[PDB]
């Protein structure tokens, strides 16, 4: 397990959790407050 | 002694090399007459891939 | 070596039935090298130009138009079989001259009898700007 | 307003251009059924065009001849007619998101490079660390200013020349 | 002619995926450059390059095509199931010529 | 016909010496070094400026350097 948890703090997947993280709180904020250009 | 001590860090001071105001390991130094003595050991490659090379006394100074 | 080996233009060839890759009109005109050797028993080896040939109990002799094309060779005869070739470069007048092994010691290991050429005695860089040669050749010598 | 530019509101091309992109949809809309999948697609598609165009409006932008909004970047001309929002705002958020991430990666570059081996740290990264700078770093500028004012941020001609 | 098998030759673990470039013996050592980088993806499957043994290269690729066919089979059985699910497959068997196929819903 | 000139920091390593294929470096004694060797450059003639023997120099910065220049036949690498 502690090589398994080293192979999970690769370059390829701590960025593919990356990823995940910023793509899906973008897509998020624009399914919610949809398609937002001024800032009120 | 002629030179610096064994295991002492120095600064370079050619301006041809690719360690120029950086600092390395001083591996050995050879007390019989030789231009350039002061055998130093880098930790960052060169870009040929070689960590060492042989400087002289003049062209090495204290550390920063 | 102890005394410069004359050419012996007379010597069997290895077997090889022949290629594209040998020599073309330059040799006849201007230049062409040929190498020798001595072997213990019959092997087979690639040729620089071409395929493969097989060698002679004793010794052997090829002809090339090239230098880089003899001594391609001997790095392979003397790593792979560990042997002592020896080659020459002739001339179109028929003139003859023993290149290599010069001292009769390979380059890679010191003799007292020669001399250093093109030595300078200094590091690299710390020489003069082109600008104090500017108009005459060479910054370097 | 400002520059020869009528407020979206205003504006017939703005007007026009709602009234075509819906005609569309409702072109679109008469092949299906009432009831269907297809048709509420459309209709949401139809809620969120309606309510495009009515926020643009309301949030003071301008519209030029072509009746497209425009965007205006001097802050003392923003202010004065009230369009601070548009770009002079969207700067202040970038450069604390873009320092937040300058400064992390700093602190975890100048961290791991105390320790032995830190070739291996970079391909194969200490998470607890990355999380833990990642999470104390909602105060960047004051941590800059502070390193600044120290004189620990940059190096002193200890720094590789080539001549 | 007949069957010939090594048992358990090699165990399983994930030692090796902490460690890259454990194929190679330049590899092996680590990064200092990022040039270590590149050769690692590049170098990876050259199986005659890591060993010199035709037997142990010839393990790796009998071994290494059954994955191709995994990864055909999911998408192989994506097609079908994509089909069965988000397409149009049951309305245009009914009017094949008026109807357009479509398997990708957005 | 071009330039090889060798440097004050050669180390008598051999590896120039055993690169280039045309026989155009030698070692020679000198009193300069640990190992006791140098090398030299008396055949440039045969030089193909092919620049394999820089390479092979370990040291921070070439002490063997190929300076290329006018060309010929030898130099061309013509069989022809
Ligand atoms: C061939 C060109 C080249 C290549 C291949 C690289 C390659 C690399 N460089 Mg680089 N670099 C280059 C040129 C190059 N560089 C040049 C020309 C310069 C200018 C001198 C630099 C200057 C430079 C700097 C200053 C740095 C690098 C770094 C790196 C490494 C970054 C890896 C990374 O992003 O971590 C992973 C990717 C991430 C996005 C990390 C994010 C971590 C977050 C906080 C994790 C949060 C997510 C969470 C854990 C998961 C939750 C998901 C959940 C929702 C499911 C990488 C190996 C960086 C490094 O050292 O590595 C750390 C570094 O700081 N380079
Ligand atoms: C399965 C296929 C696969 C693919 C497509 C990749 C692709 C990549 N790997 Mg790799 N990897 C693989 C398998 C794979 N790997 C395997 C089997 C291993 C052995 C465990 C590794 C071990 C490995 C290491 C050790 C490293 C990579 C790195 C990289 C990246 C090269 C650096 C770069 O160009 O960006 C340069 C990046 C910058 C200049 C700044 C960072 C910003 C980046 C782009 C954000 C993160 C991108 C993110 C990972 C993309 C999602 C993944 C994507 C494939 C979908 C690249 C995206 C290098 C890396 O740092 O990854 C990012 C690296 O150091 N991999
Ligand atoms: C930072 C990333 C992020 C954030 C902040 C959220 C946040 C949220 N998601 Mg979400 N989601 C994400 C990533 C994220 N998601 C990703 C990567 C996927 C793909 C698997 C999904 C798939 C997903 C689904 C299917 C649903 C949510 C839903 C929701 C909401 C309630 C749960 C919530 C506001 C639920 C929702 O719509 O709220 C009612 C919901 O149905 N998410
Ligand atoms: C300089 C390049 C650039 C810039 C400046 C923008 C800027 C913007 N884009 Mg765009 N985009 C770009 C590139 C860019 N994009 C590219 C290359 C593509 C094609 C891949 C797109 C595709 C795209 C789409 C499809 C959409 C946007 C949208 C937006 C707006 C939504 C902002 C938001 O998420 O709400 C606010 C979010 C926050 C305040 C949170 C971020 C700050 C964190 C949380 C802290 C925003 C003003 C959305 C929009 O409404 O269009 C106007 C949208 O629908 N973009
Ligand atoms: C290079 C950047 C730049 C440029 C080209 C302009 C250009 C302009 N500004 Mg401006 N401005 C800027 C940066 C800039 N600004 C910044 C960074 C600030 C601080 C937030 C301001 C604050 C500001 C105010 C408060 C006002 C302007 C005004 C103006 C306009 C009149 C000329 C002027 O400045 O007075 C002459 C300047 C001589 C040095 C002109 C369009 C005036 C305006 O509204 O014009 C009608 C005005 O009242 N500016
Ligand atoms: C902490 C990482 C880091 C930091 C602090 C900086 C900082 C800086 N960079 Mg830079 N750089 C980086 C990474 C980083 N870089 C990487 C990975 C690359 C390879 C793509 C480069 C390539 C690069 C170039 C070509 C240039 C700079 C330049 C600069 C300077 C101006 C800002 C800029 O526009 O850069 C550019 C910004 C990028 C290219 C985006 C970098 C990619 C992501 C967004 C940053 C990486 C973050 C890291 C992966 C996360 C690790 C966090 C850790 C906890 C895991 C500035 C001081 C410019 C300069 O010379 O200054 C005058 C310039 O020309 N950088
Ligand atoms: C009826 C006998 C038989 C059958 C049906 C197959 C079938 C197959 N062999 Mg094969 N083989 C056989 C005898 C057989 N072999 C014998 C006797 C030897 C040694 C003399 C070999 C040595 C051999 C090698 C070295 C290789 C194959 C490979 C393959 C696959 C190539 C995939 C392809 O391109 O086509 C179409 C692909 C398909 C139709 C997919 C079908 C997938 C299923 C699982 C096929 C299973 C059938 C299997 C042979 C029966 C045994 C299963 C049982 C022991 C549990 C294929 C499925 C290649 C391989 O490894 O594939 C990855 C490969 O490199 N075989
Ligand atoms: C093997 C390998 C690997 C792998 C890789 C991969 C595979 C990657 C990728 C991936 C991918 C490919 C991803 C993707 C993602 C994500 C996304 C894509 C997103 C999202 C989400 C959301 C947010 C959504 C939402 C929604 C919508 C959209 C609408 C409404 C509904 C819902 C909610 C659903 C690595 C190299 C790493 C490591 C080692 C090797
Ligand atoms: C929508 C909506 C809303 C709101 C939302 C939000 C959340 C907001 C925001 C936000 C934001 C915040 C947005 C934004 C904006 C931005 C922009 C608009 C941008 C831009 C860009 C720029 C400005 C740039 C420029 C330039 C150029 C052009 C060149 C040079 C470079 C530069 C870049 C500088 C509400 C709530 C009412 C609800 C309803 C709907
Ligand atoms: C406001 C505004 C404006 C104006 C502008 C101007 C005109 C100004 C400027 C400018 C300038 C003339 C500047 C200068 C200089 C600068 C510098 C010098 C900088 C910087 C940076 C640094 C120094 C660093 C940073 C960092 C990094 C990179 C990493 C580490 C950490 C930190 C974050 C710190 C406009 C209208 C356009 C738009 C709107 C807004
Ligand atoms: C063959 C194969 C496959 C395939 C795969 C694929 C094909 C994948 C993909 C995918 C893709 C192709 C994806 C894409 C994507 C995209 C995304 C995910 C996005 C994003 C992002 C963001 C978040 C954005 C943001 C923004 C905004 C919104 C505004 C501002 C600007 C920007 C742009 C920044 C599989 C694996 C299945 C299986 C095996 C085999
Ligand atoms: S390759 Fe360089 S260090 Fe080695 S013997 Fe020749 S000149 Fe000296
Ligand atoms: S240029 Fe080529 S042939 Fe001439 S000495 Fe250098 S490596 Fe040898």
């Amino acid at each position: 397990m502690k090589d398994f948890t080293t192979y999970l703090s690769t370059a390829p997947v701590v960025g593919l959790g990356w990823a995940i993280f910023t793509s899906g709180l973008l897509i998020e904020i624009n399914r919610f407050f949809p398609d937002p250009l001024v800032f009120s | 002694e002629i030179g610096p001590k064994r295991g002492s860090l120095v600064k370079v001071l050619r301006p041809e090399s690719y360690w120029y105001n950086q600092v390395g390991k001083v591996v050995s130094v050879d007390q019989s007459g030789i231009r350039y003595p002061v055998v130093v050991r880098f930790e960052n490659q060169n870009y040929a891939g070689v960590s060492t090379n042989n400087y002289a006394l003049d062209e090495i100074e204290e550390v920063k | 070596p102890w005394k410069q080996p004359e050419l012996d233009p007379d010597t069997p060839s290895p077997i090889f039935g022949g290629s594209t890759g040998g020599l073309l009109r330059k040799a006849q005109v201007e230049e062409f090298y040929v190498i020798t050797w001595e072997s213990p028993k019959e092997q087979i080896f690639e040729m620089p130009t071409g395929g493969a040939a097989i060698m002679r109990k004793g010794p052997n002799l090829l002809k090339f138009a090239r230098k880089e094309q003899c001594m391609a060779l001997t790095t392979q005869l003397r790593s792979k079989f560990r042997q002592t070739p020896c080659f020459y470069r002739v001339y179109a007048d028929g003139k003859v001259q023993y290149l290599h092994p010069k001292d009769g010691v390979y380059p890679e290991k010191v003799n007292a009898g020669r001399v250093g050429v093109n030595q300078n005695m200094r590091s690299i860089g710390k020489n003069v700007d082109p600008i104090k040669v500017v108009k005459f050749t060479g910054s370097e010598p | 307003d400002i520059a020869g530019l009528t407020p979206c509101s205003e504006s017939k091309a703005y007007n026009k251009l709602e009234r075509k992109e819906l005609k569309v949809l409702d072109k679109r809309l008469k092949q299906y059924e009432p009831g269907s999948a297809p048709y509420l697609a459309l209709q949401a598609t139809k809620e969120r065009t309606e309510n495009r165009f009515k926020t643009y409006a309301k949030q003071g932008l301008l519209c030029g001849n072509d009746g497209l909004p425009h965007l205006i970047s001097d802050p003392g001309l923003a202010l004065r007619f009230n369009h601070a929002g548009e770009v002079f705002i969207p700067t202040f958020g970038f450069l604390y998101v873009a320092g937040y991430i300058g400064h992390v990666g700093r602190q975890y570059i100048i961290l791991s490079k105390e320790d032995a081996k830190p070739t291996d740290k970079e391909i194969i990264l200490d998470v607890p660390l990355a999380l833990k700078l990642a999470f104390q770093g909602w105060a960047w500028p004051l941590a800059s200013i502070q390193e600044l004012r120290n004189g620990s941020l940059l190096e002193k001609d200890e720094n590789i020349t080539v001549s | 002619v007949k069957i010939a098998v090594d048992r358990n030759p090699v165990e399983t673990n994930f030692e090796k995926w902490a460690k890259p470039g454990h194929f190679s013996r330049a590899l092996a050592k680590g990064p200092n450059t990022t040039t270590w980088i590149w050769n690692l993806h590049a170098d990876a499957h050259d199986f005659d390059n890591h060993t010199s043994d035709l037997e142990e290269i010839s393990r790796k690729v009998f071994s290494a095509h059954f994955g191709q066919l995994g990864i055909i089979l999911i998408w192989l059985s994506g097609m079908y199931f994509h089909g069965a699910r988000f397409s149009n497959y049951e309305g245009w068997l009914s009017d094949p010529t008026h109807i357009k196929p479509s398997a990708q819903v957005v | 016909a071009h330039v090889v000139k060798i440097y004050d920091t050669c180390i008598g390593c051999t590896q120039c010496v055993r690169a280039c294929p045309l026989d155009v470096l030698e070692m020679v004694p000198w009193d300069g070094c640990k190992a006791a060797q140098m090398a030299s450059s008396p055949r440039t003639e045969d030089c193909v400026g092919c620049k394999r023997c820089e390479t092979a120099c370990p040291t921070d910065f070439l002490s063997v350097r190929v300076y290329l220049g006018n060309e010929s036949t030898r130099s061309l690498g013509l069989a022809y």
